[PDB]
């Protein structure tokens, strides 16, 4: 990608979406 | 950081002219002595001259094997040091480098090289080494410009593989030999083929070697 | 009067191990203000030359700190505590009590330490569509020996020949640490074909005694 | 032929340049400035985004709240909304042993691996590197099925980054209290500068998970009905209970420059000291906090004067406030020499006291505020505290909307502070980042492709709703840089999409197409498989008007199409060219003996741009 | 055991102290008598401390949360003694107190203090640790 | 009265010398050796010492 | 010919606060080489000389790094970045172009820096004692003023005196920062009873008209 | 570590001899000039003389106003400089430095004081500056050698004290000055008295001022 675009900048964009199940042990 | 970037060399008939030159940049150019070392092909590192500082009057010193025919200059403004090779003789082919200071050189370019032949572009011919652990091999010859590139079985075999430096014979053209040695096994469904390939005249050329 | 430098040709080493190479000169190099004029340079296989130490003893900024010059007045050393594999190449010492100077010497050619290995010592007569062109090369193949140094000579009737051979030699191998040679003797169709007996004489440290290969 | 002179001169401009770097080497190992190559927040507030830390606190919003009914428990406090939310498959975790896994370690783990996204760093490429991991945090109650021991040893909290990311430098959990965060960063900033490692994550992460923290303090009297930290304020009643993850990336800022790295400041200097022979075990002491903040300016080569913005440990507590006060007033406040007053705050005012990742947080506000060149922003609630002596005028608190302003040396920066309550106390200079100054196929093109990745389909459908959102509130945002970062700073999961557009509403439109299962025109999916390419020449039927008449430009195709020309010419009486690009008196493509030709010229042609 | 007349602290604290707090405070001060520094001279000193520990339960009367969190294992210490550099309480398992070593020379050496007390401690106090193992084989 | 090499070797002289200092800074930032000089443990078997 | 260098003469300073002080000289100390011949020295009050710069911008190893020099041909600067109260005392800058110094120069008296306060002034006629032997010391007292550089003539009979008076200088004081003089008048008793009117006429910044003390 | 460790000063009568030595430690002391430089009381550093290194000839130089009265010697064996003063004079008082280096001084010796004087051992005499904020003080004339210390009430009284650096008068006797400055209660049960002490001739005198 970097061949065929060039460099551009890095922007803050979102990172990974975590899919969470929840877990909470109560003991 | 410091650099001293060479650029300016090639192929060169005798008696012709050539100009290197050296940029350096990273620091004071104007501040330092520069001085031009080269190294025939397989010899040693052999002075050709300097240029002093400003400071120290900009002069210049040569070896006497080149006295008259090169002179060395240098532009403060553009931070540039330039070698003049006039009058190129063969025994002028070599690598040149610039470097930095005049009696302690502690900064080197990458160097130049400098071809001087009155020899014409030519394709090699290729020759097998029939394998008289077993050595058989391919002889490059009677070539120009330099390189020429060699494999075996198109890169597959690869161990026991030598490729020799390129050798310039008194005709001004280049030979190169390559050899592998094989298993005794000279027949068994191995057949060796030898891939040679010099671009500057366009050749490609594939053999076979056997008995 | 003019002064000259003297130091070891050849220094097999071993990456892990100290090694150690001596310069001497003809007079002394200590100058009035104390510093013995004496520059050590290396050249890696193909590469720039470079500086590893001036004065003697400093070493400049940027060079290993493993490399170190000591020595005064006639007897100098620079020494690598522990080499490592990229330290191969030429090592040259470069006096400047005299200036200009006109080469560097012949330095000190360090190359990978191994055992001595003999050179298997092929000949290979000129093809067929070679000699129906008009020259003859013979090739004699010395594979694979350490250290450098390997001598041919061909003999055409138990005669020496001169001025009509070529050697080229690899460099050390990455994997064995040996060393391959090439002698190539060229002669017209004609010369070749006014003589039967061809061979060449290979001399080096890993054979007792001189090892010929005839046609 | 060289007199000694000129001999002599050579050697000691050597040994001078030679001293030079020395002294340059010895300011590297002392003080080199470490960049903060990235930075993740989760906090209170629903701040899942350092960017929501922003919005939150130029929005004047707290986030103290009645304590949730998830965790097993008159009480307020400051929650995380997804304390309990962990992607166990993302990390190769079964969901036996994330049930086991105290949440301080799942959210650790999940907010590394956002500062490593947002230091544009793809995970996998660190896998065996030389990485260091340093968590400041504290032991807490969640186990009071198996891999409860390896759930809940502190030591794990780091190693388990190591060991999923596969990191090989040093792996710490240290707990200093409200300072943990900030001693993690301190001792990344000495182990870097050692070479200990080339890359190091530190911060910190606490969650409130047994029944002890609370009520512990709530019997001990700190804690603020309310659950408002109200820090400078004459309304101060006590903290508010907080809990978070907040880490940073670090590198020497040398390397940072030397591979091109996006950096949103430095740590110019830091120190960590103790308060010693102190009121009692818990009890602040303000000399040993001069004696802090004194260090952290020798270290960064700077004084009180330079510094326009300090964000202080500040918990709202009715004492505490003005011990921090007044040793600030006898540093920052005191040779302010015209640089204006300090401005002061508290990010507390805000998400409450986060305990080990209060530090950090701290940080990652001013970042935010350097970014913008906008003071960071601080609720302050009342009147300042009767407690405190503003009268210099040397020291305000950061109300509104504040130009950020530099010092002398052009340079903004602000101290950060955190102090604990075994009395290890650390400050940090935090400056903005130097100036970083400083070939193409298919060169001109107008649009531009957005590449997206996730491990499931419908991880990737959110990728893309989120990235449309973003980029929805952020035009203006260059679209070079969106893909960029998209294909470069990312890594590559299994499931794939790419949307190509030519301005942000377009990229916006086409990426909630992807959001939803949609089939639009300028939009492709699919899923990445190993096994490799086969490159598929057909016979007879792809000849049109002048094809590929556009890629004639793009100088990789040209030069091939090129080769075809002089060949073609010299065994047919014409050329590829005359046929492809407009045609005057040319062959005609009807003709066998052209279109095959031509054909296989524009084929392998286009086989080379591949 | 534990003198806490000697360091000024009451039975009532020092009930609930972590033994592990208590052994260090202990072994701290004979170090330093190994040393032969006479532990007042290092009053308001420059001095830091390096505790490599893990948390264990032994409280499962007040000062329980003070007896009991790791940062106070190093900063007691640092508070009893009036030690003014770093106090740092670190985890890396059975690496801990030679991590706790390698952090005070990079401290020293940097010259945030000017002497460290660096090492570990830890007590079996809490039911866990011993059946853990037991069902875990090792 | 001082010749121009006389003052020259003595500033040569003091350059490498400040060199020397700056590179022993260096070896010291980096690997001054750390002294132990206490020790202490209290370990099973009845080891108080 | 010969080569002169100049500098401020007293140098008030602040700590925390930079200083920096100038040279400069009658010539170019610019060498062939590239380097300024020119070296900054510092005389603390009662301790011996040492080295800060030399060769114009090179720090000397242990000086503390907030010193620095700089300048190029006539014009030379040393720089404290932030003044400490330990930096009082003479600084000196020392040519080498031409040798040998017979001096170091004037150089530059560097104390802290405080508000002009004048100098309060009182007289003490000679005691009966020192009557009943022979000689008349009268004491002119010049008490905690700055900075350096109060005057003090003696007038008998509204007439001048010279080559009677010694006068004596303390130190910065430690916590006010001020100066004190003190000028003894020696005359033998025939001489002081030949007259009646004694006075001392103080000068200084802080007093817009001289200010005189008599009996 | 690099020391300079200087010896043997103190009183002498004009016309004789004297001989300062410079003892090197840390060092290669063969490989530097040594030089010598002097301070008169209160006024400037005046350059004496140098020594080369063996290297450079051993060879010595002198300022005018000692060159044939002055002699440099040095002794690499021991590591020691040596100043012999012959003829000595009263303007040669002074403290004595030895340095490292000819032209550039980059260590310098704790220095040694030379007092050249014909005086005799000599007690002072104590007057009283009765106080004409008050002023009042002692003069303490007419001693020798130095030091001679001065204290109020028994140093009770440190506040607005200043003793002044004793002056050398004509007749080659010390005078010093201590003055106190009071609050004008020049009586409220606060008797003043100056303690001066002079070792060198055992006379310890306590005195009252008052008008």
């Amino acid at each position: 990608w970097e061949a065929v675009l060039g460099r551009a900048g890095l922007v803050d964009l979102p990172g990974y979406p975590f899919q969470g199940k929840r877990f909470w042990l109560l003991p | 950081e410091v650099q001293l970037v060479q650029s300016g060399g090639g192929l060169v008939q005798p008696g012709r002219s050539l100009r290197l030159s050296c940029t350096a940049s990273g620091f004071t150019f104007g501040d330092y002595a520069m001085s031009w070392v080269r190294q025939a092909p397989g010899k040693g590192l052999e002075w050709v001259g300097f240029i002093r500082s400003k400071a120290y009057g900009g002069t210049t010193e040569y070896a006497a094997s080149v006295k008259g025919r090169f002179t060395i200059s240098r532009d403060d403004s553009k931070s540039i040091a330039y070698l003049q090779m006039n009058s190129l003789k063969t025994e002028d082919t070599a690598v040149y480098y610039c470097t930095r200071g005049g009696t302690l050189f502690d900064y080197w370019g990458q160097g130049t090289l400098v071809t001087v032949s009155s020899a014409s572009t030519k394709g090699p011919s290729v020759f097998p080494l029939a394998p008289s652990t077993a050595a058989l091999g391919c002889l490059v010859k009677d070539y120009f410009p330099e390189p020429v590139t060699v494999s075996w079985n198109s890169g597959a075999l690869t161990s026991g593989v030598h490729t020799f430096p390129a050798v310039l014979q008194s005709s001004g053209l280049y030979s190169l030999s390559s050899v592998v040695t094989v298993p005794s096994s000279s027949l068994g469904t191995q057949t060796y083929i030898c891939n040679v390939n010099h671009k500057p005249s366009n050749t490609k050329v594939d053999k076979k070697v056997e008995p | 009067d003019v002064v000259m430098t003297q130091s070891p040709l050849s220094l097999p080493v071993t990456p892990g191990e100290p090694a150690s190479i001596s310069c001497r000169s003809s007079q002394s190099l200590l100058h009035s203000n104390g510093y013995n004029y004496l520059d050590w340079y290396l050249q890696k296989p193909g590469q720039s030359p470079q500086l590893l130490i001036y004065l003697g003893s400093n070493r400049a900024s940027g060079v290993p700190d493993r490399f170190s010059g000591s020595g005064s007045g006639t007897d100098f050393t620079l020494k690598i505590s522990r080499v490592e594999a990229e330290d191969v190449g030429v090592y040259y010492c470069m006096q400047s009590l005299q200036t200009p100077r006109l080469t560097f010497g012949p330095g000190t050619k360090v190359d990978i330490k191994r055992t001595v290995a003999a050179p298997s010592v092929f000949i290979f007569p000129p093809s067929d569509e070679q000699l129906k062109s008009g020259t003859a090369s013979v090739v004699c193949l010395l594979n694979n020996f350490y250290p450098r140094g390997a001598k041919v000579q061909w003999k055409v009737d138990n005669a020496l020949q001169s001025g009509n051979s070529q050697e080229s030699v690899t460099e050390q191998d990455s994997k064995d640490s040996t060393y391959s040679l090439s002698s190539t003797l060229t002669l017209s169709k004609a010369d070749y074909e006014k003589h039967k007996v061809y061979a060449c004489e290979v001399t080096h440290q890993g054979l007792s005694s001189p090892v010929t290969k005839s046609f | 032929a060289s007199t000694d002179s000129e001999k002599v001169a050579e050697y000691l401009r050597r040994a001078t340049l030679d001293l030079r770097a020395a002294r340059q080497r010895i300011r590297e190992l002392e003080s080199e400035p470490i960049a903060i190559v990235g930075m993740a927040c989760r906090l209170p507030g629903e701040v899942d985004s350092p960017e929501r830390l922003w919005e939150l606190i130029t929005s004047g919003r707290d986030s103290a709240a009645e304590v949730p009914d998830d965790r097993g428990w008159r009480a307020h406090g400051n929650f995380m909304a997804g304390a309990g939310d962990f992607d166990a498959a993302f990390f190769g975790i079964s969901p036996r042993e994330a049930l086991a896994m105290d949440p301080q370690q799942r959210q650790a783990l999940e907010t590394t691996w956002e500062a490593l996204e947002s230091a544009g760093i793809p995970p996998e490429t660190l896998r065996g590197s030389d990485t260091g991991v340093f968590v400041g945090m504290s032991h807490q109650g969640y186990a009071t099925d198996g891999y409860l021991l390896t759930g809940n040893t502190a030591s794990v909290a780091s190693g388990r980054i190591a060991y999923v990311l596969g990191l090989e430098g040093p792996a710490l959990t240290v707990d200093t209290a409200c300072s943990s965060s900030l001693v993690a960063l301190h001792t990344a900033c000495g182990s870097l500068r050692d070479g200990d490692c080339g890359l190091a994550v530190a911060g910190g992460v606490s969650v409130m998970a047994g029944p002890e923290v609370f009520t512990e303090f709530s019997r001990q009297g700190a804690l603020s009905p309310d659950g408002r930290c109200k820090p400078f304020s004459d309304e101060a009643d006590g903290f508010g209970l907080g809990e978070g993850s907040a880490f940073v990336v670090l590198q020497r800022l040398s390397d940072a420059r030397r591979e091109g790295r996006r950096v949103l400041g430095v740590v110019a200097g830091s120190a960590v000291n103790q308060d010693g022979a102190s009121n009692g075990l818990s009890a602040p002491s303000g000399v040993a906090q001069q004696r802090v903040i004194r260090r952290a300016w020798a270290r960064a080569g700077i004084t009180g004067a330079d510094v326009a913005v300090v964000e202080a440990h500040g918990t709202g507590t009715r004492l505490g406030d003005p011990v921090e006060a007044s040793a600030l007033l006898a540093t920052y406040g005191k040779s302010r020499g015209s640089s204006g007053p300090v401005l002061l705050g508290s990010v507390k005012s805000n998400i409450g006291h986060a305990q080990a990742a209060a530090g950090v947080a701290g940080v990652i506000k001013v970042l935010l505020g350097l970014e913008r060149g906008v003071v960071p922003p601080m609720l302050c609630r009342g009147e300042r505290s009767g407690l405190i002596d503003w009268s210099s005028g040397e020291i305000e608190l950061a109300d509104g909307v504040r130009e950020w302003s530099p010092a002398a040396d052009g340079v903004r920066r602000a101290g950060v502070s955190a102090f604990g309550v075994s009395g290890t106390n650390a400050h940090v200079i935090i400056a903005e980042p130097p100036e970083p100054e400083p070939r193409r196929m298919l060169p001109a093109t107008g649009v531009v492709p957005v590449v997206l990745s996730a491990r499931t389909g419908a991880a990737l459908r959110a990728q893309a709703g989120r990235l449309a959102d973003h980029l929805a509130a952020h035009p203006g945002i260059a679209p070079a840089d969106v893909s960029w970062t998209m294909a470069r700073a990312r890594q590559h999961f299994e499931e794939r999409a790419a949307v190509l557009a030519a301005d942000t509403a377009e990229a916006v439109h086409r990426l909630r197409a992807v959001a939803d299962g949609a089939v639009v025109p300028g939009v492709v999916t699919g899923s990445a498989s190993d096994g490799g390419s086969v490159f598929v020449f057909p016979g007879q039927g792809a000849q049109w008007e002048g094809m590929a008449r556009e890629l004639l430009p793009v100088p990789v195709f040209a030069e091939s199409i090129a080769e075809c020309d002089a060949v073609l010419s010299e065994v047919a009486g014409f050329s590829v060219s005359e046929v492809l690009e407009p045609r005057p008196d040319a062959p005609s493509l009807e003709r066998v003996d052209v279109v095959q030709p031509v054909l296989f010229a524009v084929m392998v042609s286009l086989a080379r741009l591949w």
